[PDB]
């Protein structure tokens, strides 16, 4: 049924979008660029999470306790990481609006500090409750210490949040950015990522089950089309390099006379 | 004292051009004279039409850039006569009639493509051609064998004023913060020669960690070629490198020589090269001068040369840190006429 | 390749007559208007009788009612004669100075 | 086919100020490629007009070219008493690059 | 602007005598170096001709693969390698220069270097 067929074609079209922009994203004009240097590390947090998730559901249906040892540890790590660093993009806006120490900081909180509270969580396999492999529908008592940095993430998002957007209405109400395309380019993606995955989350933790299954499907290409496709920077030198092969290819496709003499002039 | 001439193949006409070069300055273009001489018993038609035109070869198909229509029929409903204009008319006779022709400004210069290893016959590139032929009316057909074709070419050179030399400055620091990678470079000339020796002179410091790998050296040549669309090509004429390194907490400073020439660029496809007569070789077309605040939108090859350095580090995977100077290569102003053909002829 | 194939002239004297005779090699004499260019002792090549292949003997005013001038067009050639500061060296071509030029040869009239 | 150019004057003798004038007549035929070499008695020979119309630069006013069809002549207006040398002819238009047979001219 | 050269050494038949010609205010890529042959007592003659620029060179029919002409650009020196010279070759070669575009003749000439076989 569809439980099965539509949930793996979801993540289907995840890594393929993602690894699609990666290559884009990996070598052009603006591979060092800044702004670049935090959506590409978004995209390999979802990629890291949506190649956890493929790998676990094809050894359930091939069926081994080591087979899923690798699987599953990238997979809570992977859901954490990706709205720690969520925060991340929140925080470049917040400086933005208002490189150097900053990307050691926004380092240490995607792929830091969130990798210092997921380890105890695998840690406590031995000790208590191995119960073969994770299966995470077990008694409560090995919860709440893996959700809590995605919970708390999401807090601390909606407090940017708040404050981005009194900001920008404030700024735009007298001129200043009104219609830039630097700073209003990157908060309008900033103001549909945020709310939307964050209510997803929180509202769903505490027909209904089915229908949340394809939406941390879609997150990956969502983000990716909300990032790299809409970009306007991006198109402009996708362009560039269109026109270049088109332009080179037409210049070089494979498909009586008398000489010049001369005469003497009076002068 | 000399003009040139190209007898029709039934020898029933012949077009006279004083010269095959007019120069093209900043928003002036040297009108084109000449004479046409028709025999008699042959004007029954009674209209004589030269056209001047500009096309641009691609792969084939001719994509006309601007007409120009002059009819020199015996009515010829001012154009005040040159002095080379009316010299021809008295040494031929009265059977001569004169045509001028007024090039508008801001229009490409006479730059060919060089073909690659894989010849096509027709090099592509913007063309200026003049051509006479008789016919009873514009729309009938002009076959080649009662007309003629003489090319033109339309060049540009160095101004009589120099420029400000080339400089500019960068900064790159990467994950470590303070200490800057200072680099700077200079020119000794905004304006050089045809066949005149580069110069240019690098200080680069890093008191960085970091040590700094062989530098590189390349001059790059940009073709702006669009016919239907925008597209930029790169190629590097000139190429040349040194194994010097630049330790960490010191200070380099060196002088390169570069010099331009296709002598080994014979087998890079794609760079551009001067107008061809029929088969002559032209060197490395020269860049193409603004009228300052110009529209952009000319529909031709545009040749601007620049000169960059690269210098990459071993980062302790490794990154390049490069400053592009710009640069203007052009002939200088001949004296009495420049030779359209190669002149040691085997 | 056009063979400009001129012979006749020599020493004239005064009153009278040195035939001249062309023959044109590799072209065709339906359609064109021969000028037969005489030269000066010095330069600056001039015109001197003009005729299309009917009629219109069109003359350089200096060489009018002195001169004669015939065409045939079976035999492929031109024909000049004269009769009575005329010294100088002829040349043959088209109205047009379409056909390249020849050495030619060079009368004297004494 | 070679190319094969005489100096008709092979040597002469004049005084300060006649007019001298000196031909040359070529075989073939050469648009303007006519270069005059002065050349004193064991000296570089040096340049004095080229393209058979132009004056070169540093050049004495005295001297000038002209071309009437093929023969391709030189002429100097006053014959400076320096100004005794061998005058060589040259072509630049095809590949023999083929000199003259040389005029000396003495006081 | 200064062209300077020695060419000194007696010379036997069937032998190789190498030529440096330095040259100085001016490059090779342009300005082609030519060298020209004059035979005591007779007119002036040209031997060979290099364009570093083009890439092309040019010899006489009488010495055709004969001779061997060559320039650097580190020390802007140009050469004249001759092998296997005949009886006719006592003459003095001279260095001359000329401009690579827009030819205007040879204006730059060698001191001159006297050659006996
Ligand atoms: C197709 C290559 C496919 C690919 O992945 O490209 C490599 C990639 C992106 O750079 P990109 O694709 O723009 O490719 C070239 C690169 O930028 C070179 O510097 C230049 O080539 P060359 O050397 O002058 O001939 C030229 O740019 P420019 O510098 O001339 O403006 C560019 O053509 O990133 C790096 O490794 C460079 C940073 C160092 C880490």
């Amino acid at each position: 049924s569809s439980f099965q067929v539509m949930y793996t074609v979801g993540y289907s079209l995840s890594l393929g979008a993602l690894l699609l922009a990666l290559a884009i994203l990996g070598g052009l004009s603006k591979l060092h660029c800044t702004r670049n240097a935090i959506h590409a590390n978004l995209f390999a947090s979802f990629v890291l999470k949506a190649s956890s998730v493929l790998v676990i559901d094809g050894l359930l249906r091939t069926r081994a306790v080591a087979g899923c040892r690798v699987a599953a540890v990238f997979m809570q790590y992977g859901i954490v990481a990706n709205y720690c660093w969520l925060l991340v993009e929140g925080l470049y806006l917040h400086n933005l609006l208002g490189e150097r120490s900053f990307f050691s900081l926004y380092l240490g909180i995607g792929w830091g500090a969130p990798m210092l509270f997921v380890v105890p969580w695998a840690v406590v396999k031995c000790l208590f409750e191995n119960v073969q492999c994770w299966t995470s529908n077990d008694n409560m008592g090995f919860w709440w210490i893996l959700r809590f940095p995605v919970f708390l993430a999401i807090l601390i998002n909606f407090f940017i949040f708040v404050r981005i957007v009194q900001l920008l209405v404030a700024k735009l109400r007298a001129r200043q950015m009104h219609h830039t395309d630097y700073k209003f380019r990157l908060a309008k993606s900033t103001l549909t990522l945020i709310p939307l995955l964050g209510v997803h989350e929180v509202v769903f933790a505490f027909a209904k089950l089915f229908f949340d299954l394809f939406l941390s499907s879609f997150q990956g290409l969502l983000v990716a089309v909300l990032y790299c496709f809409l970009n306007k920077e991006v198109q402009s030198e996708l362009r560039r390099r269109w026109h270049r092969w088109r332009l080179g290819k037409v210049l070089w496709e494979e498909r009586e006379s008398c000489t010049t003499a001369s005469s003497s002039l009076a002068k | 004292t000399r003009v040139f001439k190209k007898a029709s193949p039934n020898g029933k006409l012949t077009v006279y051009l004083g010269k095959r070069d007019f120069v093209d300055h900043i928003d002036l273009v040297e009108p084109v004279d000449g004479v046409v001489l028709v025999d008699p018993e042959y004007l029954k038609e009674r209209r004589v039409y030269v056209t001047l035109t500009a096309a641009f070869r691609y792969g084939t198909f001719r994509k006309d850039l601007f007409v120009a229509n002059v009819q020199s029929f015996p009515p010829a409903p001012k154009k005040p006569l040159t002095r080379l204009q009316e010299r021809l008319i008295k040494k031929l006779g009265e059977h001569a009639y004169p045509f001028t022709f007024e090039i508008p400004p801001n229009l490409p210069s006479s730059v060919t493509l060089q073909p690659g290893p894989e010849d096509t016959g027709k090099a592509i590139g913007v063309d200026y051609e003049v051509k006479a032929f008789v016919a009873e009316n514009l729309e009938e057909k002009i076959h080649k064998r009662n007309s003629v074709r003489l090319v033109i070419e339309k060049v540009q050179y160095a101004p009589e004023r120099p420029g400000p030399q080339p400089t500019a400055e960068t900064t790159r620091q990467f994950l470590m913060s303070d200490k800057p990678l200072h680099l700077e470079a200079s020119l000794d000339k905004e304006i050089y020669y045809h066949g005149e020796p580069i110069s240019v002179n690098v200080h680069v410091t890093n008191n960085t960690n970091k040590t700094v790998k062989k530098i590189k050296i390349s001059v790059r040549q940009y073709a702006d070629i669009v016919l239907f669309n925008t597209a930029q090509y790169k190629v590097p004429v000139a190429m040349e490198e040194a194994d010097d390194t630049v330790a960490p907490s010191s200070t380099f400073s060196k002088v390169y020589t570069l010099t331009p020439f296709l002598a080994n660029n014979r087998e890079k496809r794609g760079l551009a090269l001067d107008g061809k007569l029929k088969h002559e070789d032209t060197n490395l077309a020269s860049s193409t001068l603004l009228r300052e605040g110009a529209n952009r939108e000319i529909l031709g090859i545009i040749v601007s040369y620049k000169v960059k350095v690269k210098l990459v580090v071993s980062r302790g995977a490794s990154s390049d840190v490069a400053v592009e100077l710009p640069f203007t290569l052009m002939h200088p102003k001949p004296k009495e006429e420049p030779p359209h053909r190669e002149v040691p002829e085997h | 390749q056009v063979q400009l194939q001129e012979s006749g002239g020599g020493l004239v004297q005064a009153g009278g007559s040195l035939r001249l005779s062309c023959v044109v090699s590799g072209f065709f004499f339906d359609t064109v208007t021969m000028a037969w260019y005489r030269r000066a002792p010095g330069k600056h090549r001039e015109l001197v009788a003009s005729a299309t292949a009917g009629g219109t003997t069109t003359y350089a005013d200096s060489v009018k009612d002195r001169f004669t001038i015939s065409r045939d067009n079976a035999k492929n050639t031109v024909y000049l004669q004269m009769n009575s500061e005329d010294t100088a060296v002829y040349y043959c071509n088209t109205f047009v100075r379409s056909l390249s030029w020849g050495q030619g040869t060079q009368v004297t009239v004494s």
